[PDB]
């Protein structure tokens, strides 16, 4: 009923209107059949990889 | 290519221009010089004849 | 159901407006592609941002959800989506310049028409019609969000080194280039494929997190380790089937 | 040609012209089953130099976001068998027409009630990372039911807090004139939400006065009447105003005190109005009132306290 406490009710009602993971890791074995193909496919990666993108 | 931070805003983001000019080279390099060489010279992708 | 409006079953894209005209599949797949690439060649004439390019890929694979590339042919559309989208992403580019980069990429023989020429303003008019059939095909729905988006926030989360970001952000570009993502698949779930790719087949790992919990949880709470190998597959599918079929024809020389 | 997803405009049937519009001329027109009122906005596409307005590219993009009971409702985007129709909800009232219209008499009730509405659309947009950038009388709509929407966002567009590093360069000559602000006219380039708040400061006061209290001709001449109202340009009151190329090279007059409510006194008259008033005033932007302070003002939360418009109005 006080001002203060109506006032503060609407300053709220207008608000509301308002390291997880490890460092990567190479990996050799096992290989999947995705895994297999895809190298076969595009190739090597790591001669790729300074290829794609900036240095 | 190369990434870009999404918290970028849209009128931040840089320009897509390579630094240097598209050669009719097809060494490794120049295969992979930016988006339209791999698209057209790696995979043989064209829109002109 | 306003979302599923620009997403598409198989059965829709085997229906396109351009099968109806009789268009074979690989055929429309080609000219989506051709219209990416062309997009992407002006878009890099104009300086314009890789957003901008992003967004006028996506426009162009949803236009020809409606319209058929008998009837409108990509060459031809593809300037008035990407002046459309150098706007809507905050980089416009004047309309004389667009239709300069275009000429240049279409017709690297003729001579760049005169500004006064009678068949200059003819080419204008026509991309300032297209642009409001592009708008009016579209319904005025010309806020795309990208796999771009999605892919870098998650890079940093798992702390990918800098070749691994690259090549799944590479990916991203590649899925907007060579498939029918965009009209499939929301941004996350193409988001996770690519980084999936590029993570095969670089040979980078990304572990369970702290909580138990996949990477792609993270991105997306729908995506799953038996969507992801599939839709790799159909995206390595689509690769073989480009011309050069993935053969490496560089020389080993110098320039 | 197919187009599903843009309806003819022929729904609706025009029933007159209200005014011209950022891109446009804008119309009220009654849906021709239902008789449900809109307002067409039509894109004006004279401007064929470069093609659809990127002016009203803004504005749709912006409204498909925005949704709050102070911000104007966009509804659809319809064609002609061609020209683009923007088609808002109808709004029986606008602000200027209304303090233009002698009938029309607001209590101080009903005063506080209309810039407490408008405060909290701009509160809205500003925290959605959206400036408005065209605060004046004439695009404040008042419903029937005496609920304040701001709209024509045609000059709108998004702002950043980017990023303790590179500023942004947006468009300078923006907002119209009149209720343009001080650190605009000085040429900034990387300004924010104040410059709606200037215009919320004149608006108010013209619920007073009844007539814009600040109508300059050229951008010098608007300097010329902010200082003479809000007292003279200077480092004292606004560091590092210095740092403008345009500080020196425009010569502005140093004497004038501020003058603000000593020339409103006589007809604003409540205190707790004349202050918030002073408040949005501000030349500096850094130290001009924002939203959140304004809207918790004692103006707003003294007696009277603030009433619905919807007695006022239908008269
Ligand atoms: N829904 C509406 N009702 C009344 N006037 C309007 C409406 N939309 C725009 N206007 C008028 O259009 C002009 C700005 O676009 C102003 O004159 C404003 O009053
Ligand atoms: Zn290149
Ligand atoms: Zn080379």
């Amino acid at each position: 009923e006080d001002r203060n406490v109506l006032r503060m009710k609407e300053r709220e009602r207008r608000n509301q209107e308002i390291p997880l993971f490890a460092e990567p890791y190479k990996v050799t074995s096992k290989e999947d059949k995705l895994s297999s193909r895809i190298q076969s496919m595009l190739g090597n990666y790591d001669e790729m990889k300074d290829f794609i993108g900036d240095r | 290519m190369e990434p870009v931070d999404p918290r970028l805003e849209p009128w931040k983001h840089p320009g897509s221009q390579p630094k240097t000019a598209c050669t009719n080279c097809y060494c490794k390099k120049c295969c992979f010089h930016c988006q339209v060489c791999f698209i057209t010279k790696a995979l043989g992708i064209s829109y002109g004849r | 159901n306003n979302n599923k409006r620009w997403y598409f079953t198989r059965e829709q894209l085997e229906n396109s407006p351009s099968r109806r005209f009789g268009v074979d599949p690989d055929k429309e797949l080609s000219y989506r592609q051709q219209a990416a690439n062309l997009l992407q060649d002006m878009g890099q004439r104009l300086n314009v941002s890789q957003l901008t390019i992003n967004t006028a890929i996506v426009y162009m694979h949803r236009f020809y959800m409606i319209q058929s590339f008998t009837q409108f042919p990509g060459n031809s559309v593809a300037p008035a989506a990407l002046f459309l989208a150098a706007k809507v992403e905050e980089q416009p580019k004047k309309l004389e310049h667009v239709i300069k980069v275009a000429h240049t990429c279409l017709h690297p023989q003729e001579s760049l028409p005169d500004t006064r020429s009678e068949a200059y303003l003819q080419q204008v008019q026509d991309l300032v019609i297209l642009e409001s059939i592009i708008l009016q095909t579209l319904g005025f729905e010309l806020t795309i969000d990208h796999p771009h988006t999605h892919v870098v926030k998650c890079t940093q989360l798992v702390r990918a080194s800098k070749d691994l970001a690259q090549t799944s952000y590479f990916m991203a570009t590649n899925s907007l280039h060579l498939t029918t993502f965009s009209l499939q698949y929301t941004p996350p779930v193409v988001a996770c494929v690519c980084i999936h790719l590029a993570c095969k087949w670089s040979n980078w790992e990304i572990p369970v997190s702290t909580d138990g919990k996949h990477w792609w949880e993270y991105v997306d709470a729908t995506v799953t380790l038996e969507l992801l190998d599939e839709l790799t597959h159909e995206f390595l599918q689509i690769l073989e089937k480009t011309p050069n079929r993935l053969k490496r024809i560089w020389n080993w020389r110098a320039c | 040609v197919e187009c599903p997803f843009c309806d003819e405009v022929s729904k609706y049937e025009k029933l007159a012209k209200i005014g011209q519009g950022t891109f446009g001329e804008v119309f009220k027109a009654r849906h021709r089953k239902t008789g449900q009122k809109v307002a067409l906005k039509k894109v004006l596409m004279e401007n064929e130099k470069e093609g659809f307005p990127i002016t009203a590219l803004r504005e749709i993009k912006i409204l498909q976001l925005l949704k709050h009971e102070n911000v104007v409702n966009l509804i659809e985007i319809c064609r002609t068998k061609g020209s683009i129709y923007l088609v808002f909800d109808f709004c029986e009232h606008d602000l200027a027409g209304l303090l233009s219209n002698v009938l029309v008499k607001f209590t101080l009730s009903e005063i506080k009630r209309v810039m407490q509405m408008l405060l909290n659309g701009l509160y809205y947009i500003h925290r959605n990372k959206i400036l408005h950038r065209d605060m004046k009388a004439a695009n404040v709509l008042i419903t029937r039911d005496g609920v304040l929407k701001l709209a024509d966002f045609g000059l709108a567009r998004a702002f950043s807090l980017a990023k303790n590093s590179q500023p942004n360069r947006y468009t300078n000559r923006v907002v119209t004139l009149w209720y343009r602000p001080p650190e605009l006219l000085l040429g900034e380039r990387d300004y924010g939400p104040p410059i709606d708040l200037w215009g919320a400061g004149c608006i108010m006061a013209e619920m007073w006065t009844r007539s814009p209290i600040m109508q300059g001709n050229t951008e010098q001449h608007q300097l010329a009447l902010i200082s003479q109202l809000c007292g003279s340009i200077t480092p004292e009151v606004w560091p590092n105003v210095d740092n403008y190329e345009l500080y020196e090279k425009l010569e502005l007059v140093k004497g004038q005190k501020r003058k603000v409510k000593d020339r409103l006194k006589a007809y604003v008259r409540d205190p707790y109005a004349l202050d918030l008033i002073d408040k949005l005033l501000v030349l500096d932007p850094a130290q001009r009132i924002d939203s959140d302070d304004a809207l918790n003002h004692d103006f707003f939360w003294s007696d009277p306290m603030p009433s619905d418009l919807k007695g006022m109005l239908s008269t």
